[PDB]
């Protein structure tokens, strides 16, 4: 990271949490970070526990994508900007055909290998497009934002149908206001890849040549 | 709904109120328009 | 306006009561494989056939409004199904579903007292479309009261194909991405990512990412990473400040850290434009000897008219020019073009296929070699004659075999010009490379029903139609959603003569765009 | 303009705009089904006594639809003359031609 | 509150109209976000 | 009026809502004063 | 700064190159928009936000805000001068670039 204090504060900390999904809370009070995850012990939660209000929003046509470029600054460029690239062909697939291109920069990454392997992940996420929302009574009281939550209901076929709490609202008298986001298993695993050394260009230049 | 626009045009400022209260919240505002 | 038949305006102009059905044809989500199911529905009371096709009923509740105006917009519907139908809810939250593209269409229908639909619409002498289109999300609401009736409903949202203006479909110098790269089992293969199968084949970008790197070790500080912007005056409206629009009016840009600039351009009508390079090297032997590569124009263009080193065009502008500045012909009354400089003689023609240039500026050799970048192209033979007897200097300092180049960089469907600089002392860098071009070939229509797709047209519609249909850029739509016979007729409006002027009054009418300066040229638009 | 550069063609397309500038008048209504198959930019007619109006022409601008058949629509005045260009007189006397970047011969 | 989200979603132009009054007696306009 | 500020401010983020659907309908968002 | 420009081509007798070349993109830029404001250099004349001095993690490229410019008394040839860099405890400087030629051979 370099950052140039100029920028006020609350952009500067936007800009690095952003760089690395982090998000943070002052719910209990105590200020608090936490990063997403794949839990391998989440919250199970069942429909019966909520007021019974549910609702179900999926925004797939601005938010899906097939195909991704990122781009970097990088010492193997002198610092100039590389562009990595890929496509997914089984998502292309699954999509009919549609070509759909995602567009990225990463202001604070510069090994290459640790970028390409973070916009796989956010390539994966971006499938997992659906959203919901409910109320919880008092007894729950203690969640945050990037907590893992099970949902359980028969009705939709939905059998430990995993989420991250993405927004909460306290109130007075204890009713807990949520909403999660889905995400799969798979966002958090990587392929391979392979190595990426026989481009290292050297952009020497401000040069005379001798004799 | 046009007995609604004839109420919202004729209360319009309280609108620009709530909608500043939104963008304050996340840390913007309007005023950039008015500089643009 | 679209006539309809006057037998239902009649009817509708006398019958009081009305009986109507809405029929949807909708494409299933989730389809894993390519091929689908569809499901058809209606609204109406009991089930209905049209065209065979049996309609169930009951599922639909309710469909918006549908607006549009003379702005461009999405134009976005929804309609609402119940949410106690178990088997909808479990075609929505299907987790291996997607429906990024799925396709829905509504028929709009007059059922008369026999039960038999309409004839209303004189193509098809049948019922109307009220809306057509792709799908673009939706949701459920449940609601449970603590006593009494709660509900549950399905929205579908609907919209045209622009519905993600973000959306940028170019293409843009890279082998990856031109040849559609995947990793699979520890390397590199083209896959289904290509725009088209083709492209895999092409190693052409392979070398671009170096090459500017080293083109910069021929040119002054100045220079050595600048490039002109392209489409220097973007559309001004009343969206702008007049300030903050001459002043975001910007001549140059610098490649480095900027991807944008490598996107290629599309052009219609005549144009300048700069050059992308995407190669540069020099003979083995004599350094002194410079070989690169520019790209230009997407598509098969009209033809290459002239090229200018830096600001110095090889024709001569006018009788002062031509004293000042050795060159050949002139543009101004004449139209002469870069065909002279290989003919010895004055010629309006653009261009040719192939053919070796040599701009002697008294300062050395300039050669060129133009290819119009038309589909079928190989790759050029002077530098395969190179690779091929490995007289490339870096080629031989990588130790690269020919594989370094050779029939495999076609560059398929894409103008690039072949630039062979002499190095001297009285030439002692390379100049800037920009060149005006007659553009992209498109497919003017005729009310008899020909199709000519010859030449450019300076046609508003048919430039937009060609921009539209196109899929390997734009917006990807099918040439059977426009009504032909329509946009004839607007064609016919557009190209009215107007009489405000006089053609004599024009010299430049060559590069202006115009063919031939007598025959009319006039017409309300031009556009380039 | 970013697209036009026949410079009598210009002008004569500014004069269009011009006038259809001062036709500032816009008009909303609602229609029933009959008039089904309206589009933006078909030519009204309108005639109305009590204003005075008698075939005021109009373009249309906005149209909705709906399930019912209801359509409300909105139209634009322009007048005739928004279509005629006036004369022009021959502007060939400027063909500026920039030269530079290059340097006179002894 | 929520009917008052469907309500408001339903109506969503005429809260534009009168957004833009207050910014036009101000002398600012949201066609610069259009632009921009 | 002022029970329609006092409202209106208690359900500030609806009337967000509204206003980015019109201004996605036509294709712009406010996050560009987030950015800008 | 004012000295200091005496003594460099006219090229840059003001200039200085930018900090945090590539801010982080979101779907609030436009990929144009973006692009074009990326940029790799600024004029202290006039600009006062260059003056302020960066915090740094991990390994990074930065330019030196000069502080104090001066020539030895006897020997005008001989000058001296102080980049401020960074703020805090860093863990140490690894190289130099003067111009962009760095000192340890790529």
């Amino acid at each position: 990271t370099i950052l140039d204090t100029s920028e006020s504060v609350f952009k500067n900390v936007q800009g690095l949490l952003e760089s690395y999904g982090g998000a943070i809370n002052n719910l209990s009070g105590q200020y608090r970070v936490t990063v997403e995850k794949y839990s391998n012990t989440p919250l199970e939660i069942n429909f019966l526990d909520t007021y019974g209000d549910l609702e179900l929003s999926d925004t797939t046509g601005r938010n899906k994508f097939n195909s991704v470029q990122a781009s970097i600054v990088d010492p193997a460029l002198s610092w100039k900007t590389n562009s990595i690239t890929f496509y997914n062909s089984n998502y292309k697939e699954q999509d009919k055909n549609l070509d759909k291109k995602l567009q990225l920069s990463f202001a604070n990454i510069t090994n290459y290998y640790t970028a390409r392997s973070f916009a796989d992940r956010e390539l994966k996420k971006s499938r997992y497009s659906r959203t919901l929302s409910f109320s919880l009574p008092y007894q729950f009281i203690g969640i945050e934002p990037n907590d893992a939550i099970a949902f359980t209901y028969d009705r939709y076929g939905w059998d430990r149908k995993y989420f991250l709490v993405d927004e909460v609202e306290n109130s007075r008298e204890g009713k807990i206001n949520v909403t999660l986001q889905e995400y799969g298993e798979d966002v958090f695993i990587n392929s391979g890849q392979v190595d990426n050394s026989g481009n290292d260009i050297p952009d020497i230049s401000n040069n005379v040549l001798p004799p | 709904a046009a007995s609604f626009r004839e109420f919202a045009s004729s209360n319009s400022g309280a609108l620009r109120d709530a909608v500043e209260l939104a963008l304050n919240e996340n840390g913007a505002s309007l005023k950039t328009l008015g500089n643009s | 306006m679209k006539q309809i038949l006057d037998s239902a305006r009649n009817y509708l102009k006398n019958n009081s009561r009305i009986k109507t059905a809405s029929l949807i044809s909708l494409e299933l989500p989730g389809s894993t494989g390519t091929s689908t199911a569809f499901i058809y529905l209606t609204d109406y009371f009991r089930d209905v056939i049209y065209n065979g096709i049996l309609y169930q009923a009951g599922k639909v509740k309710s469909i918006s409004p549908h607006k549009q105006n003379r702005d461009l917009s999405i134009g976005s519907l929804s309609f609402t199904i119940t949410g106690t139908a178990q088997d909808e809810v479990l075609k929505l939250v299907q987790n291996g579903v997607s429906f990024l593209d799925r396709t829905v269409s509504i028929h709009q229908a007059i059922i008369t007292e026999d039960g038999s639909i309409l004839p209303v619409d004189p193509d098809t002498n049948g019922p109307l479309l009220y809306f057509r289109g792709r799908i673009t999300g939706g949701g459920i609401k449940d609601n449970i009261s603590t006593s009494g009736v709660g509900t549950s409903t399905i929205t579908w949202n609907c919209s045209n194909q622009f519905y993600d203006f973000d959306r940028v479909n170019g293409r843009y110098t890279d082998d990856a991405s031109h040849r559609g790269l995947e990793v699979v089992a520890g390397q590199l293969l083209p896959s289904n990512g290509a725009k088209r199968l083709e492209y895999q084949e092409d190693y052409g970008f392979f070398h671009a990412n170096k090459s500017i790197s080293i083109l910069a070790k021929y040119q002054v500080q100045e220079e050595r990473y600048k490039l002109k912007s392209k489409k220097k005056l973007f559309g001004l409206s009343r969206s702008y400040s007049l300030k903050k629009y001459y002043e975001t009016v910007t001549k140059e840009v610098d490649i480095d850290f900027n991807l944008a600039a490598k996107y290629i351009p599309v052009v219609y009508g005549v144009q300048k434009i700069p050059g992308i390079p995407i190669f540069a090297d020099t003979e083995l032997h004599n350094p002194n000897i410079v070989y690169v590569v520019y790209a230009f124009a997407e598509g098969e263009i009209d033809g290459f008219l002239d090229f200018s080193f830096g600001d110095n065009p090889m024709i001569c502008v006018d009788a002062n020019d031509s004293s000042a500045r050795t060159c050949f012909g002139t543009k101004k009354i004449v139209g002469d073009t870069m065909q002279r400089i290989a003919s010895g003689i004055s010629s309006s023609s653009p261009s040719v296929h192939g053919q070796e240039y040599r701009y002697n500026d008294g300062n050395g050799d300039i050669r060129i070699w133009t290819y119009h970048g038309k589909s079928n192209q190989t790759a050029s033979d002077v530098l395969v004659n190179i690779a091929r007897n490995r007289g490339f200097y870096l080629q031989n300092m990588n130790g690269n075999g020919p594989e370094y180049w050779d029939a495999r960089y076609k560059l398929l469907d894409t103008a690039y010009a072949v630039v062979r600089f002499t190095i001297n002392e009285n030439r002692t860098e390379i100049p800037e490379v920009s060149a005006e071009i007659q553009g992209k070939k498109v497919k003017v229509y005729h009310s008899d029903g020909r199709v000519t797709a010859n030449s450019t047209s300076l046609n508003g519609i048919w430039q937009t139609l060609d921009y539209l249909t196109s899929d390997r850029y734009g917006a990807n739509i099918t040439i059977d959603q426009f009504p032909l016979q329509q946009l004839i007729q607007e064609a016919a409006i557009l190209d009215i003569i107007d009489e405000s002027y006089q053609v004599s009054w024009q010299p430049y009418w060559r590069y202006v765009g115009w063919t031939n300066p007598l025959a009319e040229n006039r017409q309300i638009v031009q556009m380039n």
